[PDB]
């Protein structure tokens, strides 16, 4: 039915590639944690590129929140592709807070431009979040490919493109409390 | 190069990666290697620390074939009910004095320390080509011979075993002494004929047993053989020979030289290699320099008897080495020196004009950043990902940071940080995960090597 | 000439071009190209440039065989999951100072830069005729001998491979001493 | 199992090896072994194991159509005494 407590993961791509439109990044990762201010609404936070980090773990506490808004500002976008390394850290921290106990909505930023193994394994790294009682969300930047984002998130809808009429902002908030009571 | 295959729509379930072999040497361990009773004995396990037998050693390129790939298992799709099957392209090569015109050696395949996975004879008078000195067998114009690949039984590697190649990355090369006939001349018609009543196998025990062998790797880094006619008191005839001096021998044996009254090498001085005997050649040698009241053999140098079955080991002192007597890798010092050169920066690659000497105790290096303030951003991070120095035929090795960063150059958002690009020695090189999942550089021993400003490139 | 056709009605669903060989001498490159550390040694990989071996060089008619043919591939009906099997008329011939007098080389027929498509080495005293001095083996006023064609394994060629000849048409031919 | 020819004497061999026979008890032969003759050029010089101790020692029936047979009455007896032996021609 409907549910209040949602846990927000914030997977971003800090890759060369979309090393020019990082700031749009952030500002999607800050005008949602701007909006999302529920004690109930723990956000996480993770950048991928030769590998992942865990920026900001799983928690309600603007304290640290903020402080991750300050450390994801000042980030510089280099190192490859590996999506799927991001999107992991993320299932780690959901299956380590109940697995399907937990209704989680995994936000992962990226061009799509994935390469060699990165796409067999994101795509199937990507279905390993939705086997744990979650949600996959795709906001890409730049040209990115629509086609792995699809095979990445739950549908062409969980697709939204951080440039447009807050399209992305919308779309997304207002699907995420279709769920809310 | 190696082929690893899952035994028989398969185009990508495969990884093929290169390698780099290197005759060996191996010596013998530290002093506390549990050795059967059977060791102090005449003869018997008394291998002198290393003796007659040449094998060589390749190492599988751990760096990366493909994207994220990981675990080999993964990669291909084997599982503990499957078997692997292994092929390669090698290529005999004659590092002696003399040539072989026919019957190739028998080389068996290691993998461990005694699991063979295979033996490799080709077809004996099947080949006319020549083995000459410092050629490759298969002409390095020509195409590599491949193992098990033009055979009615494979090479068979069931998980456990290819699970081990992945742990080590790393297989041994044996091989035997038997060489076709030899080529002997024929005053008459002045002709060079191959006699079938004179094989090295009768005529070449004699050299190993009325000889001394030194082992020096001035040329390159590459253990070369050389045996120098000795001489011993027991045998009256064999006392009919020169009196042999270790200096003399260096001379002719490889071709130190006298320049200005220093016993050097093309350039390096006979004190820049280290002397290594065998249990009975350091004695042999230690009682000359006894009745010769000195300290420092450098001296005494052209004052040391050579005695047949005499052996030596004459390998250059500035790098390190491994337990089979390889160019592992030296001292930070001679490293960075090596990289003092710089031809072009560039935000795509660094192009220099690295010693050979050197490169060759190199693994990979480790772009990174360093924020105005001290931050450690590091770009390939990954143990696979320091394949990326190349090398223009011009002799100058050219580094990329593109490589591992989306194609794309390298990203200055404040150009006043310090591109950091370390080296790091193969001795030091990891190949494989840790105890957990660590694909990182963070537990490295890299070495700086370069260190410019933003604005100090482009 | 060489005559490629769909591994076994089928009668134009084969192509015939003629083609240009050459002795060659291939020298290094410019200067850029990767090559493994093993070149500046000593005799490793120094091949100076060039040195002894025989290796010829052959260029398919790129030029018209029918009408307004198109793409080997539609011509003949070559799709993912066939073989085509390729045929060729060749002719040894002596360039040196001194003659042959049995044995010919032992000549492998490369595609690309490793991909061996066979290799031919007719049968050894079964000929008596001489390979004199500028004189082409097969007496230019006989029959060129003719690949795989008079055998049990024939010269097997996959759809990415018959691609690639395409690509070049141009196959290499290596002969030993 | 992996065996290792060696000489004792005085003098060299330089090529066929002995055909050796492992026996198991009094009498019952478990198998003769006697590697192929030519085959090897090596040489079994004096106080100097064959398959020189800095290589790969030489293993019985895994290199061959027909192994060791041992039934569990004779697989007791090497239990009982846990020895086996060699005998060698010349
Ligand atoms: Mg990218």
């Amino acid at each position: 039915s409907c549910r209040r407590a949602f846990d927000l993961y914030f997977v971003l791509d800090k890759s060369g590639s979309v090393a020019n439109n990082w700031i749009e990044i952030y500002n999607f990762v800050q005008q949602l944690a701007e909006r999302f201010v529920s004690p109930e609404m723990r956000l996480s936070f993770i950048v991928f590129s030769s590998q992942a980090t865990i920026i900001l773990p799983l928690t309600g506490d603007r304290g640290k929140i903020s402080k991750g808004l300050e450390d994801l500002k000042r980030v510089s976008p280099v190192g490859e592709t590996y999506i799927h390394e991001g999107l992991k850290l993320a299932n780690e921290q959901i299956q380590k807070a109940g697995g399907l106990k937990t209704s989680s909505i995994i936000i992962a930023l990226t061009d799509g431009k994935l390469d060699g193994l990165v796409p067999s394994y994101a795509e199937k790294e990507a279905k390993i979040s939705r086997s744990l009682g979650a949600s996959v969300y795709c906001v890409g930047v730049l040209d990115f490919e629509q086609a792995q984002l699809e095979r990445i998130a739950d549908s062409k809808e969980q697709v939204f493109p951080v440039k447009g009429g807050f399209q992305a902002l919308k779309g997304i908030i207002n699907s995420i409390l279709a769920q809310s009571c | 190069n190696i082929i690893l295959s899952k035994n028989e729509d398969s185009q990508t379930r495969t990884i093929s990666k290169n390698t780099s072999t290197s005759r060996t040497h191996t010596s013998e361990v530290h002093g506390n290697a549990e050795v059967h009773a059977s060791f102090f004995d005449i003869g018997g396990s008394v291998s002198a620390g290393f003796s007659n037998s040449n094998s060589s050693t390749v190492a599988i390129d751990h760096s990366l074939s493909l994207a994220g790939e990981r675990t080999w298992a993964e990669t291909m799709g084997l599982n503990t009910a499957d078997t692997a099957r292994l092929n390669a392209n090698i290529r005999y090569v004659n590092t002696g004095t003399a040539p072989i015109y026919n019957v190739l050696p028998t080389t068996s395949l290691v993998l461990g320390k005694n699991q063979t996975l295979a033996t490799i004879k080709a077809k004996e008078n099947q080949l006319s080509q020549i083995l000459a000195p410092n050629n490759y067998y298969p002409s390095k114009n020509l195409a590599p011979i491949a193992l098990n690949a033009q055979s009615s039984t494979p090479i068979t590697m069931n998980y456990n075993q290819f699970l081990e190649l992945e742990k080590t990355k790393q297989l041994r090369l044996d091989t035997d002494q038997v060489y076709g006939n030899i080529a002997t001349y024929n005053f008459e018609n002045g002709r060079v004929r191959v006699d079938t009543g004179s094989n090295w196998s009768e005529v070449l025990p004699q050299i190993q047993e009325t000889t001394a062998r030194i082992i020096f790797n001035g040329k390159d880094l590459n253990l070369v053989e050389r045996r120098i006619a000795a001489v011993n008191p027991s045998d009256p005839l064999e006392t009919t020979k020169p009196d042999m001096t270790l200096k003399e021998a260096l001379k002719i044996a490889f071709g130190f030289n006298e320049p200005n009254g220093n016993l050097q090498y093309q350039g390096k001085d006979i004190t820049e290699f280290d002397f290594n005997f065998d249990q009975q050649t350091s004695q042999n040698i230690k009682n000359q320099l006894a009745e010769l009241n000195a300290t420092n053999i450098y001296t005494v140098l052209d004052k040391i008897k050579l005695n047949a079955k005499m052996n030596i080991l004459i390998r250059d002192k500035r790098f390190h080495y491994d337990r089979n007597n390889i160019a592992v890798g030296a001292d930070e010092s001679v490293v960075k020196e090596a990289h003092r050169e710089v031809i072009n920066s560039s935000t795509e690659g660094l192009l220099l004009n690295i010693d050979k000497d050197i490169r060759k105790i190199l693994s990979g290096y480790i772009v990174e950043i360093e924020d105005t303030e001290g931050l450690k951003e590091v770009i390939n991070d990954r143990y696979d990902m320091l394949n990326i120095s190349s090398l223009r035929q011009d002799g100058k090795t050219f580094i990329d940071f593109k490589k591992y960063n989306d194609k794309l150059p390298l990203y200055i958002s404040n150009p006043n940080y310090k591109v950091n690009v370390y080296a790091v020695t193969k001795e030091n090189t990891i190949i494989n995960p840790s105890e957990n999942g660590d694909t990182s550089t963070n537990g490295i021993k890299k070495i700086l090597i370069f260190s410019k400003k933003g604005y100090e490139i482009g």
